[PDB]
């Protein structure tokens, strides 16, 4: 079997894009909760 | 969270799922490269039972290749149409499609819409249709000879790049006869291709009746003369045997009177029967249920010759060969349901019994007795029989030949090049593109034959741009002559089926750009 | 949740259910050790050891309970334990009973925000009332005997009760002081697993665990001296790497005494000192030592009758220095005889494999010594514990200039304030006022409960006994009659209770401000 | 470490295999996304530019179309919404047939716009309510942007080019000749007081050349052979028998009882003469050709090809009721030879064979007749399938003409037009649905943004330019395909009409589904099987 690498995994640029915005928006909506006076607190 | 289609579906984007198909193509037409003219070679494909297949034509090899990609079964699909319809040039239309996608592969990678692709395929397509059908140059009104002369001619160019291509001279006239006694309908089914082992390949004859293997005999079949003058052959199909009447039956018999009575009335019906049979006056009886050992032993004792598990195909041909009727029913033998032959013998060819039936003036059909090999020489054998049979089938109905080689390629290029050099835009690459693929069949021809193929190309397009058009490749002088010369003929409807098989072919490859894959 | 799939989350609902589930079955188990109708609890650890304790510190470490609500309440529990002292069942259980009146309001359509700011109010007008419902007095001895029997009686029986009583008072009026603190870590305590009887007492002196070594030493000694010190007796090689190079046997014996020279004159030193600080033979002399003493050494002082010791610790040198009045001096540069200490009757005590040595009969000693005597050793803990407890109390009581009665009056009557106090609040804070009021009630109704009484009937006759004559009115744990608080001799303490009510109000705001428990740490697991 | 336990309750309660989403981030906008994602992949093949797509399926089979009904039926998704989408694209098809992805991007960009409506901060009542009153408002002014009409519906002319522009969305190139023949098949089989057929068009593939060879047939084709001898008859009388062409037979199981010599050498006599007997009063009524549809015997075969009497043998059952009113006979449930109302009214039957395929041609001279048959050439088996489905996309866009002669132009000037008024009348209404009105208004740019996108130019500038025409007094002026660069074009000179019926019965649906899917705020499923 001949290949040039092994073990990698390359994917398209919108896919990418989209992924990342999607992360950006669920950290930014799990974030969002502790903001203003009136917000709770977490434990971890 | 949930996915949207099942787990395990695989997807793409539009560029490279059309590189993969490109590759997957190129890949494919590279094993049938190697065969296209008398100089190629063929192949050797074995499946999983062990069975080996060589055949010089590419339908078969692609049919044997057992190919599960979604975008290389196009090729199979055009393959198998092109055999289907003239069944001729099954790899031309595949090189074509492959050089016409390598061609358009560099233009696709640049970023150019498929849709003007398509659009000019289809016009170079229809140019080409036109040119072609405008320098056919067929006859008007020729003779009976001269049809012969141009079927004789078809047949041996057909039978050149074949295995039987030394005895091209002796299979074309037995094909023309064959297909001259076809009537008009030309029916394939009537032509009967006995395989027998032992002999050479010039000691193929080519009968003007029928002739079928011998069946299954009984104790009766010694006794009785092989050969007669002027006999007579009665078509049956009623069983000859001691059995019962119906399944569904029950006899209730009460003393030994009816028994007896019974017993001796079986017996009455059989010989009733045997007599009614041998009274029509025939000599020859054949049915295509098993006959018993009391007929058999019946028929011996009058000079009268009787075999049973008669095929119903060699029984069709016997019948339209003599000119009788399949009778059922045996209160109803005439004079007019009975066969007629000039001539009956029966030898013994390669150690198997064979019957022989010819004579008879108001034949329509033959059949075909190939010797040389034992298996996959038979089958190549019978292949290029069925090959050249269908060439002459079609030029027959075309009655248009033109000339083979490489010369209607080059005419084509140079008026796709003349056309596009006269339209600007981007529209002159794509034509230029497309009539510069077409110079591969030459190319292909003298790397097959192991000659120079840059420098003969350029001499036959100076040849063509200096014109002097019917001039193609040569290989036993190593230059160029004149194909229309030289007797190298071939029929219209191999060159345009081709180039719109290949033009669909084109249409539905680069109008791809998605391919998703079920599991399971 | 979406980036961690390996990673569990609740929600505001879930985690708030989880958490009120979590305080009430803590709140469900430590309901049976609150007063001195409880009942003992047996715990067994992995390798078969026997606990008997009744307090609710060891009780809530002692469980194996994987929880963080549980890991906090105990953290907590340990703080007030290690910091005051008696408090850590009472503040589970209004813990519990404050995150229920809570959780009873939260599921009716209300914000925890407004329960906040009213239990906020509560606590400030709780601290209001008690900083003027406290009683000051002159804490004499019958005041701290009251307290401390109160503080032992939830602990064992009544004579053993009492006698830990005495000898607590005993021991913290003879460490008493006029200008500093309480200090502790001078009080040794030594267990002893024999006599399990009245033989608790108090031990003018201080008791050590390791005896004399030489076998021809005097077993007890009359008036003696007390000699502490913590030099090196033992063969101390230098520090640089050296070596002997002699030549026949003469200067192998030679430098054989050359090395222990260095220790004979330290031992004639000793011996002079003896000499000029005796005299005659109707005295002694008493050595303590930290290091460990060569057998040379033991065997030249044994010729003189001098009871030398060998490996001490570091409080049993302050604890001398306290008693006897000595001077812990370090070198023998200038041995004067005013460094040294009084003794009145030393003998040596045997009891198999260990040995113990009494030093007891000084002349003002400031540090002394209880003998704890148990049969096995979960009753020795139990009785260390109730001691280290009692200690605690009487230290607290007297570090205070004031007294507060115990018993259950002082939650009725800071819920009758709150009740008073209910309408004078503007906004939705007269619910959380509410739930305050009725979570301070636990105290009584678990009494009750433990007793052996009705809990709303007691509660109701209580509540109306308080409001038709304003006293101290407590609940009584024999007949349940509503009895006077301060007048029986239930005492307990003022900053102890702030500290609680103060832990109490922490935990509430804490928690109910948290309605998200997310765990999304590494699960450290490679293979 | 410290694990969390779950919720005492329903969580506790929920059983393995089970979810649970209770939140709208967990829930409406999963199912957002999910048809977001299901609409874009659909979307680069809508509009006469669109490519074609590989779908494989598990039964290892290729099916290389355009129409998205089947792919959207070779999918297999396992999610609700977009089985919903799935369900209400199967419901439009059925319904019309020419209305499935724009109905999944109008849904798609419906619940997109949606998503933010909800996130800025309005609930699901306001939109819900602003969505259905924009929908009605668009239905209303509907019939007010008819411009054209079929006149006549016999003529070869005139229908051919209605369809056309139904046609070259599918088939761009090679649509005239389509077109033509679609047309000369529906006025061949067209009767009178309307009533079109559906179930009248046959389609039969036969391997050969390219589109060019395609040929219509005004009569039936059977993919079998003759059984007898008899080649082609001239002027014959087809007798369809139901019963198979054998010796009747008892239902109840029954065995023959024979006695001595007498009877046991007469039945077979008495068989044989009744047998021909029957024969010859079969044929002595006129007919020429039985076509029966069971089991044929030997005896009966030879006394019929004695006689000169062509057989067809045929196992379809619809195939025979087919033929049978194409011809105008009945059928008979028994061996009993008609007298003259049961007779054939044929014209020529032979037997032909094209590519490499014997095929019976029952040919009618009669230009009218019952139903036709539509003979397409090909040399893959997946453009036949294009074509077919292309047919019958035409042959459905030709009845729903029938049933409604009401034509709208299409291309990209209805939606805009419809767009521009539905923002002016929504700039009139009060209250918190003017916002829903709006994101209604800008749901119908979807359908000339990805018309654009699809073609290979912008969308934005192509977008302003038809609004600017739109606003300057033109009405029936959309956007240009043939045109490299972002221009427009008048609608009515080239020629774009579209079906009214079937777009107002997509966005009633498309509206449906969208008021459906924006009414479920929480999921409960359990574990698959
Ligand atoms: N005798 C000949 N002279 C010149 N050209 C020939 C001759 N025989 C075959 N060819 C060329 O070889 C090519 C291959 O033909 P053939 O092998 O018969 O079928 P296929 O095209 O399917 O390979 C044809 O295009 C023909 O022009
Ligand atoms: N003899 C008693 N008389 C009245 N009340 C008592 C008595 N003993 C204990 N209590 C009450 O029981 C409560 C619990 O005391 P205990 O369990 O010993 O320690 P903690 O207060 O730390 O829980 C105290 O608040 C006290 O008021
Ligand atoms: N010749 C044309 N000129 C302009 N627009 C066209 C033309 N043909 C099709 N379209 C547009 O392409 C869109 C897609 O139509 P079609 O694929 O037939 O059905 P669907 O709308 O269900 O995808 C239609 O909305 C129509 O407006
Ligand atoms: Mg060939
Ligand atoms: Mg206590
Ligand atoms: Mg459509």
């Amino acid at each position: 079997v001949l290949v040039l690498s092994q073990n990698t995994k390359r994917e398209s640029g919108r896919k990418v894009q989209s992924g990342n915005i999607n992360a950006a928006k669920t950290i930014a909506d799990i974030i969002r909760t502790c903001l203003g006076p009136k917000s709770m607190m977490k434990m971890l | 969270p949930v996915i949207l289609l099942k787990e395990g579906t695989d997807s793409s984007q539009g560029i490279p799922q059309l590189v993969s198909n490109i590759s997957a193509c190129q890949v494919i037409a590279e094993a049938v490269r190697t065969t296209l003219g008398p100089r190629g070679m063929d192949k050797l494909i074995v499946d999983g039972r062990g069975k080996a297949t060589i055949s010089n034509d590419g339908a078969t090899i692609l049919k044997l290749l057992d190919v599960v990609h979604p975008a290389a079964k196009t090729l199979v699909d055009i393959a198998k149409s092109q055999d289907a319809e003239v069944g001729d040039g099954t790899t031309s239309v595949t090189l074509l499609a492959a050089e016409f996608l390598k061609q358009v592969k560099p233009y696709v990678e640049e970023g150019l819409h498929p849709q003007i692709i398509i659009r000019a395929f289809r016009t170079a397509t229809q140019l080409a249709v036109n040119k072609i059908k405008e320098i056919a140059v067929t006859v008007k009104k020729a003779d009976k000879v001269e049809q012969r002369k141009l079927l004789e001619k078809c047949a041996m160019t057909a039978l050149s790049s074949k295995l039987i291509s030394q005895q091209k001279a002796f299979f074309a006239k037995m094909v023309v006869d064959a297909v001259m006694m076809l009537d008009d309908l030309l029916q394939l089914k009537m032509i009967g291709i006995k395989k027998v082992q032992g002999g050479a390949l010039e000691d193929s004859q080519l009968v003007a009746g029928v002739a079928f293997k011998k069946t299954f005999s009984y104790a009766g079949f010694e006794m009785q003369p092989k050969k007669y003058h002027n006999p007579k052959i009665a078509l049956l199909n009623v069983e000859l045997e001691l059995k019962a009447e119906k399944d569904n039956a029950e006899i209730r018999v009460h003393t030994v009177e009816d028994y007896q009575a019974i017993v001796d009335a079986e017996w009455n019906i059989l010989y009733d029967k045997l007599e009614k049979i041998h009274h029509s006056g025939a000599k020859v009886v054949l049915s295509k249920l098993p006959i018993g050992d009391v007929a058999t032993q019946y028929f011996a004792d009058r000079d009268m010759f009787c075999a049973g598990r008669v095929p119903e195909e060699d029984l069709k041909r016997t019948m339209m060969a003599c000119g009788g009727s399949i009778q059922t029913s045996v209160n109803a033998l005439s004079a007019d349901v009975l066969g007629r032959c000039q001539v009956f013998e029966e030898t013994q060819i390669g150690g198997e019994r064979y019957n022989f039936f010819t004579g008879c003036p108001k034949a329509k059909t033959c059949t075909f007795i190939l010797r040389g090999g034992a298996e996959q020489f038979m089958e190549e054998t019978e292949r290029s029989l069925h090959d050249a049979i269908m060439i002459v089938r079609r030029a027959i109905k075309n009655d248009s030949v033109v000339a083979g080689g490489g010369a209607i390629e080059m005419e084509l290029s140079k008026y796709l090049r003349d056309y596009s050099r006269t339209i600007p835009g981007k529209q002159q690459l794509l034509i230029g593109a497309y009539a510069k693929a077409l110079e591969i069949i030459p190319r292909q021809l003298c790397d097959n034959a192991g000659f120079d193929a840059t420098n003969i190309l350029n001499k036959l397009r100076a040849r063509h741009a200096q014109g002097g058009t019917w001039y193609g490749v040569d290989i036993n002088n190593e230059d160029i002559a004149d194909n229309f010369e030289a007797f190298v003929w071939e029929p219209a409807m191999v060159r345009i089926n081709a180039l719109t098989a290949a033009s669909e072919a084109a249409c539905l490859i680069v109008s791809v750009d998605e391919t998703i894959k079920n599991p399971r | 949740k979406t980036l961690n799939p390996k990673a569990e989350v609740a929600r505001a609902q879930a985690a708030l259910a989880v958490n009120i589930s979590a305080a009430r079955g803590l709140q469900d188990v430590l309901r049976t050790n609150l007063g001195p109708k409880g009942t003992m609890k047996m715990l067994v650890s992995g390798a078969g050891d026997i606990k008997l304790t009744k307090d609710g510190n060891v009780l809530l470490h002692e469980m194996q309970i994987q929880h963080p609500t549980a890991s906090l309440i105990a953290k907590v529990a340990t703080a007030q334990d290690d910091i005051t002292g008696d408090g850590t069942t009472s503040n589970v259980l209004i813990i519990g009973e404050l995150l229920k009146q809570a959780d009873l309001y939260i599921s009716e359509g209300l914000h925890p925000r407004i329960i906040t700011e009213g239990f906020e109010a509560a606590k400030e007008k709780a601290l209001q009332f008690l900083e003027e419902v406290k009683v000051s007095r002159e804490m004499d001895r019958e005041t701290l005997i009251d307290v401390a029997r109160t503080s032992l009686r939830t602990k064992v029986h009544a004579e053993l009760a009492d006698v830990l009583t005495e000898a607590v008072v005993d021991s913290i009026l003879a460490i008493k002081k006029q200008d500093e603190p309480i200090d502790l870590f001078m009080i040794e305590i030594m267990e002893m697993k024999h006599k399990s009887e009245t033989d608790t007492s108090l031990i003018r002196g201080l008791v050590l665990d390791h005896g004399a070594r030489h076998p021809d030493m005097k077993k007890r000694v009359e008036d003696a001296y007390i000699l502490t010190c913590n030099v090196s007796l033992e063969y101390e090689k230098t520090e640089v790497n050296s070596g002997f190079f002699y030549k026949s046997a003469e200067e192998r014996e030679k430098l054989v005494k050359a090395e222990r020279k260095f220790i004979e004159d330290r031992v004639k030193k000793i011996i002079e000192l003896k000499r000029k600080v005796c005299g005659d033979s109707d005295k002694g002399f008493v050595v303590i030592n930290q290091k460990g003493i060569d057998p040379f050494s033991l065997d030249a002082l044994s010729k003189e009758g001098i009871v030398a010791l060998r490996r001490a610790k570091r409080r049993n040198m302050e604890r001398l220095t306290l008693a006897c009045g000595g001077v812990a001096l370090n070198s023998f540069d200038d041995l004067s005889p005013d460094c040294l200490g009084h003794a009145g009757l030393v003998y040596e005590y045997t009891l198999g494999e260990e040995k113990f040595t009494f030093i007891e009969k000084c002349n003002n000693p400031r540090s002394v010594t209880l003998l704890i005597k148990g049969p096995n050793k979960h009753t020795l803990t139990q009785i260390k514990d109730a001691v280290r407890d009692g200690l605690r109390a009487v230290k607290n009581a007297i570090d205070d200039g004031c007294v507060v009665p115990g018993a259950g009056a002082v939650e009725v009557a800071m819920a009758e304030a709150l009740i008073k106090h209910k309408p004078s609040v503007k906004g939705r804070a007269q619910l959380g006022v509410q739930a305050f009021a009725d979570a301070l009630l636990i105290i009584p109704k678990v009494l009750a409960q433990n007793s052996g009484f009705d809990l709303q009937e007691t509660l109701v006759k209580i509540q109306a006994e308080h409001s038709e004559s304003g006293q101290l009115v407590g609940v009584d744990l024999n007949t349940g009659e509503p009895m006077v608080a301060a007048e029986v001799g239930v005492w307990d303490n003022y900053c102890v209770k702030k500290q609680l009510l103060h832990s109490c109000t922490v935990i509430a705001t804490n928690i109910l401000l948290v309605d998200e428990i997310m765990r999304a740490g590494m699960s450290s697991l490679k293979g | 470490a410290l694990h969390v336990p779950k919720a005492p309750g329903f969580a506790q309660m929920l059983k393995e295999g089970a979810k649970h989403f209770s939140g709208l981030e967990e829930a409406v906008y999963r199912n957002i996304q999910a048809c977001k994602e299901l609409a874009q992949t659909t979307r680069t093949a809508y509009g006469p530019n669109g490519m074609n797509k590989m779908v494989i399926n598990h039964l290892e089979k290729l099916f290389v179309t355009n129409d998205a009904a089947t792919i959207l039926r070779e999918l297999e998704v396992q999610h609700p919404a977009a089985k919903m989408i799935v369900m209400a694209s199967h419901m439009q098809e059925q319904e019309v047939g020419d209305g499935t992805n724009f109905v999944l991007v109008f849904a798609g960009a419906l619940l997109e716009l949606a998503e933010e409506l909800l996130r800025i901060g309005l609930s699901v009542s306001e939109v819900i309510e602003g969505y259905e009153i924009a929908c009605r408002k668009a239905h209303e002014i509907l019939p007010n942007l008819v411009c054209c009409s079929a006149k006549n519906l016999r003529d070869i002319d005139e229908v051919s080019s209605l369809l056309r522009t139904s046609i070259m969305s599918k088939q761009y190139g090679n649509e005239v000749f389509l077109a033509k023949l679609i047309a000369q098949a529906c006025v061949s089989i067209f009767p009178d007081s309307g009533h079109f057929n559906v179930d009248n068009i046959r389609v039969c593939k036969i391997l050969g050349s390219g589109i060019s060879s395609s040929s219509v047939l005004h009569g039936m084709v059977f993919k079998k052979e003759t059984e007898g001898d008899v080649t082609s008859v001239k002027d014959a009388k087809i007798a369809v028998y139901s019963c198979p062409f054998d010796g009747m037979i008892t239902e109840t199981k029954g065995t023959v009882l024979i006695k001595t010599a007498e009877e046991l050498m007469n039945f077979s006599k008495g068989e044989e003469n009744l047998m021909d007997a029957q024969v010859k009063a079969i044929a002595d009524t006129g007919a020429n050709v039985v076509v029966t549809g069971g089991k044929v015997a030997d005896m009966a075969l030879h006394y019929a090809n004695k006689y000169n009497i062509m057989l067809v043998r045929l196992n379809s059952k619809w195939d025979l009721r087919r033929l049978c009113k194409t011809v105008g006979a009945t059928a008979l449930p028994r061996l009993t030879p008609p007298v003259l109302e049961e007779m054939g009214h044929c014209d020529s039957v032979y037997l032909s064979e094209v590519g490499d395929t014997q095929v019976v041609v029952f040919k009618h001279e009669k230009e009218d007749g019952a139903i036709s048959t539509i003979v397409l050439r090909g040399s893959t088996d997946n453009l036949m399938d294009d074509i077919e489905r292309a047919v019958d996309d035409g042959v459905n866009t030709f009845k729903v003409l029938t049933r409604d002669k009401r034509l709208v132009p299409g291309g990209g000037a209805t939606e805009i037009e419809l767009a521009k008024q539905i923002t002016s009348y929504g700039e009139t209404c009060p209250g918190l649905e003017q916002y829903a009105i709006k994101k209604f208004a800008e749901a119908f740019e979807a359908i000339p943004r990805a018309l654009a996108e699809n073609s290979g130019v912008k969308a934005n500038e192509v977008i302003s330019k038809l609004y600017a025409v739109h606003q300057e007094g033109n009405k029936n002026v959309g956007l240009d395909i043939e045109a490299e660069v972002p221009a427009v074009k008048d609608m009515l000179e080239a020629g774009i009409l579209d079906t009214y019926l079937g777009k107002y019965w997509a966005i009633k649906l498309a509206t449906n589904a969208a008021v459906t899917v924006l009414r479920v705020d929480q999921i409960i499923m359990a574990k698959p099987a």
